Order: structure tokens, then C-alpha cells, then sequence
């Protein structure tokens, strides 16, 4: 998203030129560059959110977020003229609305337009760059801004302007408190709306310029828009440095049903949307366009129609040792349209999935993994060892969790012989975690434990439940002495072998 | 410096096996309930340590499968290394069978040159010794080998003093420095750039503790020193649980109104990042048919801090099964969910804030969106059959140099699509049923002898249609009608034809049979 700021001070009203070249003030020559902005905006970066900001002594948002560029152009005719400037205030709002709307880790492009002139005092930008270490959490500077952001500084106001009053050394400031993302635009020469419009003419190709690439699945193919435009990535400055763009042909290479992708960390979300080109690869003069592209049958609307109908992802190849995924909207009473999500860069993005180049295709196995009605599927991988949850562990730190395992022992020793398996291996468990931790004191509790069980048992009992309990409370006390017995970590508690049973 | 490589890569744990350790640490615990209830018993204080460091390093290996290596040393009367740095010697199960192998400390043994030091100077040899991680990535940089070589020791010991205390700090200190010289020197081995040094002192409750605490201290360039008093049993448990969240910069999430109390469970901090000590994430209720694609920036492993009881055990296995589970913060926000994949459950980070790619174009309006005729049930069909599936063996079908299955799936799109209308009006082959036998094999690289045979009877058939004059799907004349359908499936075939030899025998029965060009 984009948040305009646009300085309303008293200083906006001087003249753009003494010598009357022009009659524009400054705030008409800056109207004229946001015009200019906003009309780009409204046929290239359609999708683009901007609002606009005002401030003065005062700082108010005019328009909130919105792709509806006729309101933000309505906004700067007939501007109202106020005071001072108090550029601070006015950052701290743009934090505001940023974080409120879209969170805090989407890129945003602060765009601010002024002459420069912001005074002396308590607002003014001067005191504010003087008193940026004080204060502290409760009056913090907004920048660097916590999203991360570019600041785009329109001066309305010539490089020889800025330079006698110390004034660009104040804008050139704020740049480095965001950490050199952002650019300042001035004109070392003549203030006039030639000059002002290529001043926005170049923040427009450096910041809205929308990301073309071709949509490839084999033969099929269809030239499309990548919005937002991604943002160049850099892994790791030490080992890998250099800033990974994704590959202007995006081929597919698969697909994956929804359920076997689940739900995957990705970089980023972008739309991706057929463009209509021509000869020289221009779109198509930027209703008679439309119509005529309308009826020229797209890739992009049989992919996504049919990603939607089968539920199903289509991997795309970003770059080498890079992945990614085109889906369709998957809440089903919003809109849908195709759109593209980027997996982290490397070879094992996602590890349900494994090494994406070791992916092939179903014609290759032997048998169908999904299996002949659909119903199976070789995913999810599995890891190759099991976690502390999805595995047996013993912890007795809590005594809650001592006496769980000594009363899933005493449980199943009261259902002897039919629970005679489990309650030697709940034995065996406690066992060998006792000579694990040098709890050996526990085994003789334990041992003790299982022969009052036995001379509690009833008179309705099986007869093999006396001999298994005596058994085992006398094989644990064998192993509580640390002598070369059952103490032996691997020497397990047999059960006895009575001939109770049919002969 | 480098990233993966810092204090967390390599952990050093040293326990003293000496007689001492044998002391009861007098915190009664009660494991009958409810006759004559028996007597409660307790632990020692070698026992509470290799609980604690046990729990410290289960929910390491949860969090941190990979890159987050340890090395368990006990020391009595010399060092015992149980595992190297190797990802294979980290395993609990065999760090439980070592433990019992040295067995409790001997109350009445030889105390004499039974002392924490040894395994202390084990613990800085074993931190110049090269993990796999560190070997691979000196070979890659053959930058020259910049590669950082950190570790941290923990040491859980019964100490006399302050002045004992100080001693053992001085003695990690200069034998880091000896060593250094010894390892710069070797051909194997590394220098130890940086070394954390926690010394935790544990006593049996109802003492007064003979060593104080002492916050982080530089005693040298390399080593940083730090000691901890603790009472032992659920103190010291508590005390490495806080040290687990610090050394690997873990987040504490407790979920509640779980319905079957309350859960936390335990990852990296940056899961609570775009959030914003616990964050109390609300159960929600599982709708049976939710969304299935979610938009996640991030996920992060877990594990749970009592991974036994009830209330963990339900969530845990809940999530095992299969099922996800959906976490609002306190309309409403759901801004976390956890899944499980093959086993190992994840905690996803969602979008909770507006959608910059909300309310996206109408495909209606977009190019091509007047077409009414898509092939959108024929090609689901093709995207089911060209469905991926994992290969862990390397594989071919012939010989040289070996074949990789993403680029063999990449090629098999390549041949499906030399012929593939995208709309129903511009295909005729492709809306008769009697074609599918040819078309669905014709584009495979080889044909098996069925194959070609199926291959002729479909255009057999062909000619029996021609010649009893059936209509066919063309979107005008009749004879006119079987020319575009006969140019059309050879514009197939030929698409094909220099896969194999028998693609070339197929065409010479298509150009035999078709009605005269």
C-alpha cells in the first residue's frame, strides 16, 4: 500500500517562481505530481491501496485506504492553506494507519510531498532530529518506520532552495533513520510543472512499475501481472548475498492436492492476472482493448477454474532451488481469482513434501500412490524420528507424572492375566527410566506396591494373577539393587509361563 | 560470525558422578495413594539433574531436529563423552541407555580425584572437535573458511563455595586458552571463538545454599561465566526450563478452552512476531467443513512443557489424528493454528489483517473471461494425472548421467500439452469418447505393443464411423466434417511421431485409413 503525505503548511502557498515563469504555488505543483501519481496508478497499479494524509500544525487523514483514485484525485482540488509544519506528528499517524489496516509485515511506500521549509520551534523537523535519543518508548521517533517501507521525499522546492537553509540536510536525515530505503527527489534547476513532472515520472518507474512475466505449463501459455510486484530477496548477507528475483517464466511443474499442501509458511501472496500484449510487447495502448481480449481464450482463466473445481495447488518454479504455488481463493463466498504464494528459497521448503527436485511424476511409480479411487495419497513424508509427543517419555519431574505411570500400573495389574502384555511393558517402561534417571529407591516403591496388590487380591481372581504380581514385584526389587541382575538396562521383566490355560 | 553457528549449535552438558551426588535432596515424593499408605520417597541430586537436563534437551529436540547439537558428559573420577556431535548420536533413547550404563553415584565410594573438572576440560576439547554442520560448510569455502565455532556449557554440580566456585570458572578459562593454541595448530579442529559458561549449583531443599549467585561475567575474550543457585527437584526443573527459553529464544503459548485445562506449549519466538510472559490463545471450535488452503507466513515446531499430562496428551493426540485446530486471541481474531504433518506438529502463523489482494479483478472482465467453452473438466483431469509424488531412490530408464524426477515431471507436461485445446468449439478428436483410447497413450514417450494396438482399433473404429456416417461434435458437410476430425488427429499424432518408432506406425495406419487427402 502506498500512504501520501502532503504538507498544507503556509510555506506551500509562496510562489513557484519570483520571476512569474509560472503562476502555480507550491501546493498547485504538487497537486499536478500527485495527479500525475494517481493517474498512473488508475490504469497500471490498479490494485495499489493509497490513502492521503494531510498535516500542518495538525496532521489528518483525508482518505483512507482505497483503490478508488477519482476520490484521492477529488481530494487535492481546492486544498485548504493552514500554519506550521509538524512533519513528526504526521509520521506517527502514518505508523497508525498502516499498522491498523494491514498489519505490520507488509511492505508500504510513504509518499511525502513538501517544499522543505519546516521552521523552527516545537514542531518543526529541526527539533525533532535534535531530540530523537530523549524521550524514550513514550514519545519514540516513528522511524526507522516498523513495517517495512520506502520513503519517498517529493521536495517542491529546486536543490539550490534546499541547500541555503540547511533544509535538505533534514530530509536527507530522515532517510537514514529508515535505514536508506527511500529516495529524496529534488530539481537542480527551475521549479516549474516540466521538472515536477519528471520528478514523479521517476518515482513512478522506480515504485510503481507492475511486474510482467509469462504463465507457463508446457505449451500452454499466457502473459500475465504479478501484483504486488515481489520484493527482491536476500537469504543469508554472509553466505548467499545476492537478492533473488523470481524467474520471468513461471513454469509449472506439478500439482498437489489442497489437503496434501496444507496450510504452508510462504514469503508472500500475489495476484496473477492475464495482461493483453501486443507486437512490441506493449499493453495494448494502456473498452474496444478489453472486449477483444475478452473473447481470446486465457490460460489463466482454465488454470484457475480448474484449480478451484479439482482443489488442487499447481507448483511453479521461482528460480533455481526455488518454489512456489497457484491456487484459487479458498474461502468460497468471497471472490476467487488466481493468485501465487512463494515458498522460502532453498530445497526442502516444506518438509511433508521433501526435497522438491526429488518430486516426479505419477506415470514414473509403479503403482498410482494416490491409489486406483483416489483415496490415498504418499503424503505427508514423514520425518525420520519421531517427536517427544508422538512417541513414549518418561518425565517424573511433576508428581502428577509419577503417578500416572505407577496407576496405569496398578490399573492393569488388577486385570491379570488378560492385560498381562501391557501391564509388563508399563513395568519394563518404569523399569528402565528408574535406572535411566538413578532413581533405584522408586523400584523397591514400586515392587512394594505390586505385593500389596497380590495380598489384596480377591478371592472371584484368576489364579495366574498372584503368580505374575509376585513375579514382578520380585524381579523390580532384583533390578532396585544396581547388582548385575534385571539391572541390566536391556534384561526385561518376563512374565512367567503358567500352564493355566488348556492343555 | 556466523548465523547457524553461534552459542546454540553446540551444547556441552556436565554432570559430577561423584558420591556427593548420592545426597538426597530431601523433597518427598508421593507416589502411593492410598490400608497403610507407604512411606514417600525421594530423589538424589544426581537423579534431579539428569531429569532437568533430560527435559532441557526433549524440548530442544522437538523445537530444533537439525543445527542444535549437544554433547553429554558425566564426570566422576574422569570425563565420560556419551554422544558425539554427529545428528545420529542425538537421540534421547540412547542418552537414557547410556545414563543407566554409569548407574547412581556410589554413596560410599572413593571420593579422591572424583572432581567436576574433568569432564569440564572434556567439555572444552569436545567444543573444538568439527559437528557435520561445521565440516560442510568449511568445505564449501574452502570466503576461506570465515565458518564461527561457538558452544555453551552447562554444569550441574554441588559446589563448596564461592571461592570453589570462582576456581572451576578459572580453570574452564585457562584451559580454554592451552586448548585454543593446541587446536589452531591441528589440521581437525577449531578454535572456540566464544563460550558461555553456566555453572548451576544444586542442594537438597531445606539447606541454606553455600554458593551464591553471580550474574554474567567476562572472564576472557572467549569465555563468558555465569552461576546459578537453585534448590533441587522442582526448583532446579524450573530453572533449566527458563534456560531452554533463553539459549534457543523460545516463546511460551497456553492454549485454552480446550474441551475434553490449559495448555503451553513451547517454539521459536518469531511465532509470535506479527503478533506483537505467556500468549493465551483461545481453543476454537472445529467447524467439520472449514478452509482448507490457509495464507501462513510462518511455521514453527513445538513441544509441549508437560508432555504427559491429560490436558497436553488430549490436544497432542487430537492433532495426531489428523484434525487442525484454529487459535483466537482474547468480532474475534484467529491468528494461529496448529496442524500436525506425518507426525510433527507445527504452529502456523495466519493473516489476521486485511487482505491487499481483496476484492480481485472478476475473471469475467479479465482476458478471456467472455469465453464460455473452457476445458475445465478435462483439464482437472489433467492436472489429477499430472499430480506429483515423492522418489527417494535416484532412478532412470537407461544410463549416464542420473535422471531427476522434477525435471522428468516438467518434460511429461511438455508432451501432454503439444496438442491441448483449451476450449470445447476448437477440438473436435477430443469430444469423442471413440478417440481416448489413441489420444490418452500416443503422448506417452514409449508405447507398449497394447498400447499400439488400441492405437489402430481406435482408428478402425474411426473408419467404421465414416462409413456408417455418425455425426460428430465439430462445432459442416458430413464428408467435411471427418476430414477437419481425420487433419485434426493427425495434427496429434504427428506431435508425437519422433518418440519412438512405433508413434511412426501408428501414423502410417492413421494416413492408410483416413479418407484420401
Amino acid at each position: 500500500p502506498t500512504v501520501v503525505v502532503m504538507d498544507v503548511s503556509l510555506s506551500m502557498t509562496r510562489p513557484v517562481s519570483i520571476e512569474g515563469s509560472e503562476e502555480y504555488q507550491r501546493k498547485h505543483l504538487a497537486a499536478h505530481g500527485l495527479t500525475m501519481l494517481f493517474e498512473h496508478m488508475a490504469t497500471n497499479y490498479k490494485l495499489e491501496f493509497t490513502a492521503l494524509v494531510v498535516f500542518s500544525s495538525l496532521w489528518e487523514l483525508m482518505v483512507p485506504f482505497t483503490r478508488d483514485y477519482n476520490t484521492l484525485q477529488e481530494a487535492l482540488s481546492n486544498m485548504d492553506d493552514y500554519d506550521k509544519t509538524c512533519l513528526e506528528s504526521a509520521l506517527v499517524g502514518v505508523c497508525n494507519i498502516v499498522q491498523q489496516e494491514w498489519g505490520g509485515a507488509i511492505p508500504c511506500q510513504v509518499v511525502l510531498v513538501t517544499d522543505g521549509c519546516l521552521g523552527i520551534g516545537r514542531g518543526s523537523l529541526r527539533h525533532s532530529l535534535a531530540t530523537q535519543n530523549q524521550r524514550s518508548e513514550s514519545n519514540r521517533f516513528p522511524l526507522p518506520f516498523p513495517f517495512p517501507s520506502k520513503l519517498y521525499i517529493m521536495c517542491m522546492a529546486n536543490l539550490e532552495e534546499l541547500q541555503s537553509t540547511d533544509s535538505l540536510e533534514c530530509l536527507e536525515r530522515l532517510i537514514d533513520l529508515n535505514n536508506g530505503e527511500g529516495q529524496i527527489f529534488t530539481i537542480d534547476g527551475p521549479l516549474c510543472l516540466k521538472n515536477v513532472q519528471s520528478m514523479f515520472g521517476k518515482l513512478i518507474d522506480l515504485a510503481y512499475t507492475p511486474f510482467h512475466a509469462v504463465l507457463k505449463c508446457g505449451h500452454l501459455t499466457a502473459d500475465v501481472q504479478v501484483f504486488p510486484r515481489p520484493e527482491p530477496f536476500v537469504v543469508d548477507e554472509e553466505i548467499d548475498p545476492i537478492p533473488k528475483v523470481i524467474n520471468t517464466d513461471l513454469e509449472i511443474v506439478g500439482f498437489i492436492d489442497i489437503a496434501d499442501i496444507s496450510s504452508p509458511p510462504v514469503l508472500s501472496r500475489h495476484l496473477v492476472l492475464p495482461i493483453a500484449l501486443n507486437k512490441e510487447g506493449d499493453e495494448v495502448g494502456t473498452n474496444s482493448a478489453n472486449q477483444i481480449a475478452g473473447k481470446i481464450p486465457n490460460f489463466c482463466v482454465l488454470l484457475h477454474g480448474s484449480l478451484k473445481v479439482e482443489g488442487m495447488v499447481a507448483i511453479v518454479q521461482l528460480g533455481p532451488e526455488w518454489h512456489g504455488m497457484l491456487y484459487s481463493q479458498a474461502d468460497s463466498k468471497k471472490k476467487s481469482n488466481l493468485m501465487m504464494s512463494l515458498f522460502e528459497p532453498g530445497p526442502e521448503p516444506l518438509p511433508w513434501l521433501g526435497k522438491m527436485a526429488q518430486l516426479g511424476p505419477i506415470s514414473d511409480a509403479k503403482e498410482n500412490p494416490y491409489g486406483e479411487d483416489d483415496n490415498k495419497s504418499p503424503f505427508p513424508l514423514q520425518p525420520k524420528n519421531k517427536r517427544s509427543y508422538a512417541q513414549n517419555v518418561t518425565v517424573w519431574i511433576k508428581p502428577s507424572g509419577l503417578q500416572t505411570d505407577v496407576q496405569k500400573i496398578l490399573r492393569n495389574a488388577r486385570k491379570l492375566p488378560e492385560k498381562t502384555q501391557t501391564f509388563y511393558k508399563e513395568l519394563n517402561r518404569l523399569r528402565k527410566a528408574a535406572l535411566a534417571f538413578g532413581f533405584l529407591d522408586l523400584l523397591k516403591g514400586v515392587a512394594d506396591m505390586l505385593e500389596r496388590e497380590c495380598t489384596l487380591l480377591p478371592e472371584t481372581a484368576h489364579p495366574d494373577a498372584a503368580f505374575q504380581l509376585t513375579h514382578a514385584a520380585q524381579q523390580l526389587k532384583l533390578a532396585s539393587t544396581g547388582t548385575s541382575e534385571y539391572a541390566a538396562y536391556d534384561q526385561n521383566i518376563t512374565p512367567l509361563h503358567t500352564d493355566f490355560s488348556g492343555s | 560470525f556466523m548465523k547457524i553457528f553461534s552459542e546454540s549449535h553446540k551444547t556441552v552438558f556436565v554432570v559430577d558422578h561423584c558420591p556427593y551426588m548420592a545426597e538426597s535432596c530431601r523433597q518427598h515424593v508421593e507416589f502411593d495413594m492410598l490400608i497403610i499408605p507407604l512411606a514417600p520417597i525421594s530423589k538424589s541430586l544426581w537423579t534431579c539433574s539428569v531429569e532437568s537436563s533430560m527435559e532441557y534437551c526433549r524440548i530442544m529436540y522437538d523445537i530444533f531436529p537439525f543445527k542444535k547439537l549437544v554433547n553429554f558428559i558425566v564426570s566422576d573420577s574422569g570425563a565420560h563423552v556419551l554422544n558425539s556431535w554427529t545428528q545420529e548420536d542425538q537421540n534421547l533413547q540412547e542418552l537414557m541407555a547410556a545414563l543407566a550404563a554409569v548407574g547412581p553415584p556410589n554413596p560410599r565410594a572413593d571420593p579422591e580425584c572424583c572432581s567436576i573438572l574433568h569432564g569440564l576440560v572434556a567439555a572444552v576439547e569436545t567444543l573444538c572437535k568439527i559437528t557435520e554442520y561445521q565440516h560442510e560448510a568449511r568445505t564449501l569455502l574452502m570466503n576461506a573458511e570465515r565458518v564461527g565455532n561457538r558452544g555453551r556449557i552447562i554444569c550441574i554440580t554441588n559446589a563448596k563455595s564461592d571461592s570453589h566456585v570462582r576456581m572451576l570458572e578459572d580453570c574452564v578459562q585457562e584451559t580454554i586458552h592451552e586448548h585454543n593454541k593446541l587446536a589452531a595448530n591441528s589440521d581437525h579442529l577449531m578454535q572456540i571463538q566464544k563460550c558461555e559458561l553456566v555453572l548451576i549449583h544444586t542442594y537438597p531443599v531445606g539447606e541454606d545454599s553455600l554458593v551464591s549467585d553471580r550474574s554474567k561475567k567476562e572472564l576472557s575474550p572467549v569465555l563468558t561465566s555465569e552461576v546459578h543457585s537453585v534448590r533441587a527437584g522442582r526448583h532446579l526443573a524450573t530453572k533449566l526450563n527458563i534456560l531452554v527459553q533463553q539459549h534457543f529464544d523460545l516463546a511460551s503459548t497456553t492454549i485454552t478452552n480446550i474441551p475434553m485445562y490449559d495448555v503451553e506449549l513451547l517454539h521459536h519466538k518469531d511465532a509470535h512476531v506479527d503478533f506483537l510472559e505467556t500468549i493465551t490463545l483461545k481453543w476454537c471450535t472445529p467447524r467439520t467443513n472449514n478452509i482448507e488452503l490457509h495464507y501462513c507466513t510462518g511455521a514453527y515446531r513445538i513441544s509441549p512443557v508437560d508432555v504427559n499430562s491429560r490436558p497436553s496428551s488430549c490436544l497432542t493426540n487430537f492433532l495426531l489424528n489428523g484434525r487442525s485446530v484454529l487459535l483466537e486471541q482474547p468480532s474475534k481474531v484467529i491468528s494461529h493454528m496448529l496442524s500436525s504433518h506425518g507426525g510433527e506438529i507445527f504452529l502456523h502463523v495466519l493473516s489476521s489483517s486485511r487482505s491487499i489482494l481483496e476484492d480481485p479483478p472478476s475473471i469475467s472482465e479479465g482476458c478471456g473471461g467472455r469465453v464460455t467453452d473452457y476445458r475445465i473438466t478435462d483439464f482437472g483431469e489433467f492436472m489429477r494425472e499430472n499430480r506429483l509424488t515423492p522418489f527417494l531412490d535416484p532412478r532412470y530408464k537407461i544410463d549416464g548421467s542420473l535422471e531427476v524426477p522434477l525435471e522428468r515431471a516438467k518434460d511429461q507436461l511438455e508432451k501432454h500439452t503439444r496438442y491441448w485445446p483449451m476450449i470445447i468449439s476448437q477440438t473436435t478428436i477430443f469430444n469423442m469418447q471413440a478417440v481416448v483410447p489413441l489420444a490418452s497413450v500416443i503422448v506417452k514417450e514409449s508405447l507398449t505393443e497394447e498400447d499400439v494396438l488400441n492405437c489402430q482399433k481406435t482408428i478402425y473404429n474411426l473408419v467404421d464411423m465414416e462409413r456408417k456416417n455418425d455425426p460428430l461434435p465439430i462445432s459442416p458437410k458430413r464428408d467435411e466434417q471427418y476430414r477437419i476430425m481425420w487433419n485434426e488427429l493427425e495434427t496429434l499424432v504427428r506431435a508425437h511421431i519422433n518418440n519412438s518408432e512405433k508413434h511412426q506406425r501408428v501414423l502410417e495406419c492413421l494416413m492408410a485409413c483416413r479418407s484420401k487427402p
